[PDB]
């Protein structure tokens, strides 16, 4: 995670871009069996130091789109946290104006 | 409830049988009249007395002698109880001390006509460690037991065969040092003392406190904080309140022996310790016995802390011994000493607060006669960031400046006739070197909410998301919703930001740890944020202020390593332990956009321009000596929308005052020509600070932060700023 902020960190030519590079030394001593899987997550592809993306390493990439409307019915049955569900609304106004409706924070609108 | 402790009176007699308090406190204990019981004191100390108590004198008031509250080391007001001992004997030997302070003038034997007619046939109670000063061949004699072997609780007649002794010496230092600590002598850290009382509570008068939890709470308890702030006062108060064998080493004592001599006397204290049932061990200065393993260059050092390593837990529930370590500095101890096995409480001393100050004050002029002249308070809340030994040294340098101006004779001409006034004080406040001065300090501070103006929307909103959850926590456990830790402030790089979270420090009534910008370099440069959050979350509950992100931000990598080490130890910090952080900037270009992301600092507050009554707050306080300004057009200046950039409205107010003080200046001028300064302002010097009044910021910048509204769009590229 804050792959990001590894990635934003480049300027200043205390770069740290190389640590990048001993994460990828590191990522062939794994072999392709024992079973572990490594999962990167970032939020800007420019300055993602492309030597990452070298197939074999880190090979498919998920682009994750806009987020669907109905996380308001399992951000609080699933997660109750001291506070019960709102009960007798209609859930369907909130995704009929959609608001909030670029990315998350529709759990910061709770 | 103890109902027999109550306040002490003053001298209705003289010898220490000749006590009354009421003989309804005789009735309802059912205590004789002819039983030695114990009446407490400081420092353990109780004594042997026949006690004759009278319903006829105040049944709360023991009529304790003029020389018998220094045998039992209290003072007018303290609560006294009683313990019986009824198995008082007479042996032939027995030690008593004349002092030639009182006796010297009279001679002869020494159990002459000085004590008799007091003591003839006595079988009165004395007691080894009491003095009592009796008039005796026409002159005062006192009359300290220093040693007695048949049962201490003891009976000593004059008419018997006397071992007397007739040694006058002067125990004048041990007279003062009599007392020597208390917990009337320790002041303005009473949750610290109450903390180690509760930690020293099983060894004294409750060993068998382990039915109700088996871990004994562990042996080993580290005193840190600043130099100098009495951490050994601290050991000596546990040392004379718990009565304990105490048997401290000093580290440097320790260490100056050869090699192969470290070890000797240093197993010797533990072999000490383990013998009685209470026993206390301490030591000093763990920093020079232990440091860190990468700095012990020598190998005396470790074998030194091999040796002490060794014998911590080689020892273990023997005589429930306690081991207690008081060091300067916490973070260059060896960390394999401090773990769960062994040193594990980390108490904190800290600097004190004004409260705190004020008692320390308090504490040390109880033993200096003062002129009655000076508050007492005003030293208190102007001195900051400050140690008890450099306020013992305040008060030492006033004592001397008091008598610096004084003729110089042996006579005793100022020893009765001693003053120290409030300038003598000022002029020791002026040549001080607080040395606790650029710590990071805790203190709940005292900006007074209504001096912030603010915005009336935006201080109910941070009132909500900051005491709601805390000072109702039945609105914070039952109902509710994850708390949202963290709030985020920006906006003009003056107007309003800094002093709105020190009021919600204040109305809130929490620690405020507070770095402003570039103090985070300066100490990183000269780890430093772990200390700073183990600080946060010890001082636990308090509010971090990250004053002046946006000046660490212009630094730019060129080290920039410290803002993601910040954003580790702040991401590092769980939901509970009430603690809270406050981030504050001014240019938000710059505003490294892994802060803004939710987990973190997440809170977006606007702060915009204030309103027109901001002007009204500032003359509350009052520093020029004359009176304020009063009846002029206070909303006039803000009708006419001028220095309406933002905050730096003081700036006005300074100019017309500093006017002000030119005027009375040239008005003391003319009065010393020719030989009522009209002191209120009046109108014309508001009129002049108005003409040079200037904007604080521009209006293209305000149109700047009216684009920066919604600057929550994070995590892209900065498309150059059109
Ligand atoms: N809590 C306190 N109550 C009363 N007096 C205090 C207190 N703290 C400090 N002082 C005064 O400040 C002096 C400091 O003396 P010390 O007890 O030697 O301090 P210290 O903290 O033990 O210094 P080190 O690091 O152990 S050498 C004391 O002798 C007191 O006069
Ligand atoms: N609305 C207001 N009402 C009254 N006083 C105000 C108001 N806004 C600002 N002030 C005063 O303006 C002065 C400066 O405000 P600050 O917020 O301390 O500026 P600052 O530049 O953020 O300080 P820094 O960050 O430590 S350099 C203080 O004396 C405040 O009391």
């Amino acid at each position: 995670d804050e792959l990001d902020s590894i990635a934003k960190a480049r300027g200043g030519n205390g770069a740290a871009d190389r640590v990048i590079n001993q994460i990828l030394t590191e990522m062939d001593g794994m072999s392709t069996k024992k079973n572990v899987f490594i999962i990167g997550a970032t939020n800007r592809p420019d300055i993602i130091d492309p030597a990452i993306l070298r197939p074999g390493r880190l090979d498919q990439l998920i682009y994750i789109p806009l987020p669907d409307e109905k996380s308001r019915v399992a951000i609080l049955k699933a997660n109750l946290r001291k506070s019960p569900v709102a009960k007798d609304v209609d859930l369907e106004f909130l995704a009929k104006m959609t608001n909030g409706f670029s990315g998350a924070d529709l759990t910061e609108i709770c | 409830n103890r109902p027999n402790r109550l306040i002490v009176d003053e001298a209705i007699n003289e010898d220490n049988s000749v006590v009354s308090l009421s003989q309804p406190k005789m009735d309802e204990l059912q205590l004789f009249r002819g039983d030695t019981v114990l009446l407490k004191g400081k420092k353990r100390r109780e004594a042997v007395c026949i006690v004759l108590s009278d319903d006829t004198c105040s049944d709360e008031k023991i009529r304790m002698n003029r020389v018998v509250r220094n045998n039992l080391r209290v003072r007018l007001g303290d609560v006294i109880s009683i313990q019986p001992c009824p198995d008082v004997k007479y042996g032939k030997r027995i030690h008593v001390l004349p002092i030639d302070d009182t006796v010297e003038g009279i001679t002869g034997n020494l159990f002459e006509v000085y004590l008799k007619p007091y003591f003839l046939e006595a079988y009165r109670p004395i007691r080894k460690g009491d003095i009592f000063l009796v008039h005796g061949g026409m002159r005062a004699v006192e009359f300290k037991v220093v040693e007695t072997d048949p049962s201490p609780y003891c009976i000593v007649a004059p008419d018997t065969v006397i071992h007397c002794e007739g040694e006058p010496i002067k125990r004048e230092d041990e007279e003062e040092s009599l007392n020597e600590v208390g917990y009337d002598d320790i002041g303005g850290c009473r949750k610290q003392l109450a903390q180690i009382k509760e930690m020293v509570e099983l060894p004294l008068r409750h060993p068998a406190l382990f039915k109700a939890i088996g871990v004994k709470p562990p042996r080993g308890i580290l005193l840190y904080g600043p130099p100098g702030t009495g951490k050994t006062l601290i050991a000596r108060a546990v040392a004379n309140e718990t009565g304990a064998f105490f048997f401290l080493i000093n580290g440097p004592e320790i260490m100056s022996k050869l090699a192969g001599e470290s070890e000797s006397n240093l197993r010797k204290a533990f072999e000490e310790a383990e013998k009685n049932a209470p026993a206390i061990i301490f030591i000093d200065e763990l920093d020079a016995i232990a440091p860190k393993r990468e700095k012990t260059h020598g190998e005396v050092e470790r074998r030194i802390v091999s040796q002490l390593l060794t014998l911590m837990d080689g020892l273990k529930q023997r005589a429930h011994v306690i081991v207690m370590a008081a060091t300067n500095r916490p973070n260059s101890i060896d960390p394999a000493l401090r773990r769960f096995g062994r040193f594990d409480r980390e108490v904190d001393i800290g600097i004190p607060d004004a409260t705190g100050r004020l008692e320390i004050l308090q504490i040390h002029t109880k033993n200096m006669k003062l002129a009655d002249d000076v508050d007492l308070e005003q030293v208190a809340n102007e001195t900051h960031g400050h140690v008890g030994a450099d306020l013992a040294a305040l008060c030492s340098e006033a004592a001397l400046q008091a008598i610096r101006k004084k003729m110089d004779l042996i006579d005793a001409e100022v020893m009765n006739s001693l003053a120290v006034t409030m300038d003598d004080f000022r002029w020791a406040l002026s040549q001080s070197n607080p040395s606790a001065l650029r710590e990071t300090v805790v203190e709940v501070p005292q900006v007074t909410w209504e001096d912030i103006g603010g915005l009336e929307d935006v201080k109910r909103e941070l009132q909500e998301l900051v005491q709601y959850p805390v000072e109702h926590p039945d609105k914070f456990l039952k109902f509710g919703m994850t708390p949202s830790k963290g709030v985020l402030f920006y906006g003009p790089p003056g107007c309003g930001k800094t002093l709105l979270a020190k009021a919600i420090a204040n109305e809130c009534q929490a620690n405020f740890i507070s770095i402003k910008g570039p103090e985070l370099l300066t100490m990183w440069f000269g780890a430093n944020v772990r200390e700073i959050f183990d600080k946060a979350r010890q001082a636990a509950p308090c509010v971090l202020f990250f004053d002046e992100l946006d000046s660490i931000a212009k630094a730019r990598g060129a080290a920039d390593r410290v803002i993601n080490q910040i954003l580790t130890e702040m991401d590092g910090m769980s939901t509970k332990k009430n603690v809270f952080i406050i981030g504050a900037t001014n240019r938000p270009d710059i505003i490294d956009p892994a802060i803004l992301r939710p987990g973190r600092l997440d809170q977006l507050i606007y702060i915009p321009l204030p309103d027109e009554k901001s002007r009204v707050a500032i003359l509350k306080a009052n520093l020029r000596k004359s009176p304020v300004a009063k009846d002029v057009d206070l909303e006039f200046l803000a009708k006419m929308t001028n220095g309406f950039s933002g905050a730096d409205l003081t700036e006005i107010c300074q100019r017309a005052c500093k006017l002000a003080i030119r005027e009375s200046i040239e008005s003391e001028i003319r009065r010393e020509r020719e030989r009522d300064p009209v002191p209120e302002i009046r109108r014309d010097h508001f009129e002049e600070a108005m003409r040079f009044a200037r904007r604080s910021v521009s209006d293209n910048d305000i149109r700047k932060y009216e684009m920066f509204a919604q600057t929550l769009q994070q995590s892209r590229g900065f498309g150059s700023f059109r």
